[PDB]
Formats: structure tokens, C-alpha cells, sequence
């Protein structure tokens, strides 16, 4: 909000990327302008 | 020169050395700069990702062989 950190967390990111892909694919359903749907 | 040599990623030397490796090595050394290419370290131990990081996700082995 404001490296070693994410490393430690994985010890004791991919989920955010999957969330982003879910968001983009979902948003593609509502896109009226087609080229934007292809972009998404 | 980086982005170019990156195309050689599949090119192996006569010793089985990925030409990419050497070429990039001579690259770093000759160029005499790593900070911009491979990054900088922040005081709290966060490694500020540098140029090479944009091309590969496996920065570990790369920097390692460079250090060798």
C-alpha cells in the first residue's frame, strides 16, 4: 500500500496472478468493443 | 546487446556452454557494470531487480555463474 519478503512468505505471488487473469477474463465478457475483448 | 544475445538462448558452445552464458558474461565484465544489469541490494535485504531480471525469471543461476 505504501524480494526477501515474498521469499520468506513462500518459505513458511502466483495466486495474485491467477486473480488478475480471472479478473481480465471476467471483464472480457462485458467488453462491447471487440478489439478490447481480444486484448483482455 | 543484451536483448540481441538473448536470441542466442538456444545456442550452445563447443563445450556445451550456452553461448548466452559466456556472451552475457563477457558482456557484464567488459561492460564493467552489474548494478544496472543485475540490480542493487536495499538495506533491508530486498534485491532491487535490474535489467537482466526483465528477460529471465531464473536470475539465480545467471548471477551465480557470473560470480563464478
Amino acid at each position: 500500500r505504501d524480494d526477501g519478503i515474498s521469499y520468506r512468505l513462500q518459505e513458511v505471488t502466483d495466486d495474485a496472478v491467477c486473480s488478475k487473469a480471472n479478473e481480465l477474463l471476467q471483464r472480457s465478457r462485458h467488453v462491447p468493443n471487440k478489439q478490447e475483448k481480444e486484448r483482455m | 546487446a543484451l536483448q540481441y544475445f538473448y536470441f542466442l538462448r538456444n545456442e550452445k558452445d563447443n563445450q556445451g556452454e550456452s553461448m548466452f552464458l559466456r556472451c552475457v558474461s563477457e558482456l557484464v565484465i567488459e561492460s564493467r557494470e552489474f548494478d544496472m544489469l543485475l540490480g542493487k541490494l536495499e538495506k533491508d535485504g530486498s534485491r532491487k531487480p535490474g535489467a537482466i531480471d526483465k528477460f529471465t525469471r531464473d536470475t539465480k543461476t545467471i548471477i551465480n555463474k557470473v560470480a563464478s
